[PDB]
């Protein structure tokens, strides 16, 4: 059903597919610590992947594949899922990141979970490079579902899905105006950018299920479940 | 067992 | 400059015969194998391998525009990503095995006498077999490899202009290949979202290197270092 | 660093 679907219907099926924006826990205390900065980060992150569940679920072609495919890239992408939808909202709040429209985080307070600063600062400018390419929200949606099929791939069924969502996003950039030659390099500059947001989930996994990052909260089973598919191995 | 087969069946 | 001037024919011409030469591993298939002398031989493979790659990067157009800094900044970050493209390029035309050297042909249950780098061998085979369905070509994979030689740590505007010129490079090379205009964004697609899982590989590789890790020799132990 | 000097020649 997937394939069969058009351009206009792909971009609409996923924008009405998004999850919502969730808040943080409330009572503020600007997270100095890293007990307290890691509590909140651990259980928005933990709200948002029962959302992300059922987000994917409504993604044209997931539900096609095996539970066992459906796993596997969910346990691939989720901290890459997490962090385009993080800089996706962090656009608009430049040398900011809104993990929750109640939890704005600068990279002052980046410091105060021992290596965490320099994750920060790779989305931080994530975010800026976004915000210069004035990423549209029916690109964005393109670009998270891309890095869930993506992800874990490595069949013909996902790759076909994969070409139908590139066709979706070079669609988008023809009714924008732009000429042949600014849709592939437009194309191409969105999914080099994909390759850096592996590369901070992968640093970031690596912090997340280290022995160290995994006593100073009490993280949930699910969590721990979706970490412990990346700690094979070290 | 784990938890994603469970909230991906629902 | 003259990297923004050159033509797309140019472009991949520079890049072709800018090429590293595929280097020998010294390999005796008497001998064992086992987890301390194959790590050897790959070790001192990508040593003298990276010496090759410093001085291939420097024929990249526009790489040496930039600061001595951002150079270093972008080989440290990039390294085991080019060796990796490299490996798998090798390897299309030997499905099911991993070609680091003409002489050092190993399959993946071989890649299990090192524990812990069996599964990065069933991803280097996965995306070699890939490259090998895709019908990968020689000036296409010399586009890539420098595509992420200046993707890998850009995280400024004249490299992203640079990559805008390998994007038109890669586009003409498809066109010429009678690729329609949906086939050509497809399989531009499709190269890129390779270099996530290349991207991925380097990472998972790198966490291993840095390790517990017999000797490494004084330059890939600074350029492992720069990611610890 | 034996990358800068290597860079540099
Ligand atoms: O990659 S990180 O910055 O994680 C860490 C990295 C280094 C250290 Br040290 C500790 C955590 C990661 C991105 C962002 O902040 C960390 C994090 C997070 C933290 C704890 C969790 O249990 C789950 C997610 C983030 C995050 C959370 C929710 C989002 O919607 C988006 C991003
Ligand atoms: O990503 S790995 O497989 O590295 C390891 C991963 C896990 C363990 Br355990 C040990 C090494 C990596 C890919 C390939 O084999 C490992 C490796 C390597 C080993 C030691 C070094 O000092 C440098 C590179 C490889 C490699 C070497 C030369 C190439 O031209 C291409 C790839």
């Amino acid at each position: 059903l997937a394939l069969s679907l058009t351009a206009d219907q792909m971009v609409s099926a996923l924008l009405d597919a998004e999850p919502p924006i969730l808040y943080s826990e409330y009572d503020p205390t600007r997270p100095f610590s890293e007990a307290s900065m890691m509590g909140l980060l651990t259980n928005l992150a933990d709200r948002e992947l029962v959302h992300m569940i059922n987000w994917a679920k409504r993604v044209p072609g997931f539900v096609d594949l095996t539970l066992h495919d459906q796993v596997h890239l969910l346990e691939c992408a989720w901290l890459e899922i997490l962090m385009i939808g993080l800089v996706w909202r962090s656009m608009e709040h430049p040398g900011k990141l809104l993990f929750a429209p109640n939890l704005l985080l600068d990279r002052n307070q980046g410091k105060c979970v021992e290596g965490m600063v320099e994750i920060f600062d790779m989305l931080l400018a994530t975010s800026s490079r976004f915000r210069m390419m004035n990423l549209q929200g029916e690109e964005f949606v393109c670009l998270k579902s891309i890095i869930l099929l993506n992800s874990g791939v490595y069949k013909d069924h996902i790759h076909r899905v994969l070409d139908k969502i590139t066709d979706t996003l070079i669609h988008l950039m023809a009714k924008a105006g732009l000429t042949l030659q600014q849709q592939h390099q437009r194309l191409a500059q969105l999914l080099l950018i994909l390759s850096h947001i592996r590369h901070m989930s992968n640093k970031g996994m690596e912090h997340l299920y280290s022995m160290k990052c995994k006593n100073v909260v009490p993280l949930s089973d699910l969590l721990l479940e979706m970490l412990d598919a990346h700690r094979l191995h070290a | 067992h784990k938890i994603l087969h469970r909230l991906l069946q629902d």
